[PDB]
Order: structure tokens, then sequence, then C-alpha cells
């Protein structure tokens, strides 16, 4: 069984947390609240509707995206290496919340569908072990 | 000099449209625009500073597409479980850039979306 604190869903333990941190600190926190411990994993529909009513019903009020543990390995901008003109990019000049290589869950999409953010806001999350 | 209706800069030409497309028609339309036609593409903060001016100038405050497209389609997305993604739930299938003429700092929006957009040949 799982620990009191967690939910149950196909053999594994998942536990909302509606605290804000980065996604590194949020998947850092996570592999520390559990042996094995992740960030949330959504492997399949079946998940995907488990941790959106777990996030539903357990992180209200936070008006903000929720952490999934899917992400760009490296922190690159960008990984289309070149314009419609041919050209390779060789200079940029994003604005850092723009590049949104990290994934999180929002009210808007019934916190069902993954929406592209930027690692660096702080968000709750979801933890799975 | 350039045609025109283009603005000419270090031996390119430029030229805003105020009709909204998605990236994918604006940037075909651009290449419809003249031989060699494209979405404009920023290789200096100069360059980027003539356009942004250029299309503020036209058509004042607004978003105008940049010619790059899918930009995290290519990313090594992964689970920071380890496991192999398969499922996907994406909300949006890709992400274009474009920038806000008040000035040259690069953003990004859905493709399927509408933007006015600069186009960009060399002459
Ligand atoms: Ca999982
Ligand atoms: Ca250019």
């Amino acid at each position: 069984d799982c620990p009191s604190g967690w939910s149950s869903y196909e053999g594994h333990c998942y536990k909302p947390f509606k605290l804000y941190k980065t996604w590194d600190d949020a998947e850092r926190f996570c592999t520390e609240q559990a042996k094995g411990g992740h960030l949330v994993s959504i492997e399949s529909a079946g998940e995907a509707d488990f941790v959106a009513q777990l996030v539903t019903e357990n992180i209200q009020n936070t008006k903000s995206y929720v952490w999934i543990g899917l992400r760009v390995q490296g922190k690159e901008k960008q990984c289309s290496s070149e314009w419609s003109d041919g050209s390779s990019v060789s200079y940029e000049n994003w604005i850092e919340a723009e590049s949104k290589t990290c994934l999180g869950l929002e009210k808007e999409t019934g916190f069902r569908k993954w929406v592209n953010i930027y690692c660096g806001q702080q968000n709750p999350f979801v933890c799975e072990a | 000099d350039c045609p025109s209706d283009w603005s000419s800069y270090e031996g390119h030409c430029y030229k805003p449209f105020s009709e909204p497309k998605n990236w994918a028609d604006a940037e075909n339309f651009c290449t419809q625009q003249h031989a060699g036609g494209h979405l404009v593409s920023f290789q200096s903060s100069e360059e980027a500073d003539f356009v942004v001016k250029l299309a503020f100038q036209t058509f004042g405050h607004s978003i105008f597409w940049m010619g790059l497209s899918n930009v995290w389609n290519q990313c090594n997305w992964q689970w920071s479980n380890a496991a192999m993604l398969r499922y996907k739930a994406w909300a949006e299938e890709s992400y274009c850039v474009y920038f806000k003429s008040t000035n040259n700092k690069w953003r990004s929006r859905a493709c399927r979306m509408m933007a006015q957009f600069v186009c960009e040949f060399q002459a």
C-alpha cells in the first residue's frame, strides 16, 4: 500500500504538492520524498485521467501550472538549427520565459493536456514512486 | 534600391505585412512576394533593430512572425524517471518565433495561430 498522504494508481504511488518550485527543485524534491521518487510521468491515457483528477481535487487556488516530469534534457533555447532561408542560428535574443522546454498541466484544459512552459517558473507539482 | 514597397538594410530588402496568417502560410506568402523571399531572419541585433522600427513605423504596436518554426519538435524530450516517451498529450504540436514591434526580443507562439509578419530577401 502507499504511504499516508499518497494516492494509489496501477500499483504506483502519487502525491500532489502545493509548493512553488522551479522544475529542477521540484524534481530534486520528489527524489527525496520517496525512494525512487520523481516528478510524475504520464505514460497512458488512464494515468493522464487519474492525474488530472488528483490535481483537480488536491492542487486548488494556486492559479498556476503543475509540473510533470517530461522536459527537454539540454537547456538549449531551441532545437531547430535553421531559419526558413536556410541559414543556421548563431544569434539569438530570447526572453528566457519564452523558451518553453518544460511541460505542465493547467486548469483551463482540465489538467489533462501538456502545456509548454518555461522551466524557470515556480509551480506546484506531483511526485510519483 | 529595393523594390519601392520594400526597405533596404545592408544589401537585403524587408517588407512588413498587415494581413494576419499562420506561420506556414506567412512563410509561403513571403516566397511569392519576390524571388528568394522568406519570413524575416535576425542574424544580428542591428538587423533586428532595423526591422522592429520598420514594423512599428508601418503598422504600430503588434506581433510579427520571424522565420523560425517547430522550435522544440526536434528536442530530446525525456521523462525524469527514465521512462521512454511513447504516450503523448501535447496541448499544441509546434511553436514558432515572433517579435513585438516594441523591442527586438524573441517570443514564442503556436504556429497554427495568426500574426502579422515581415518578409525578407537578399538583393
Ligand atoms: Ca508514471
Ligand atoms: Ca536576415
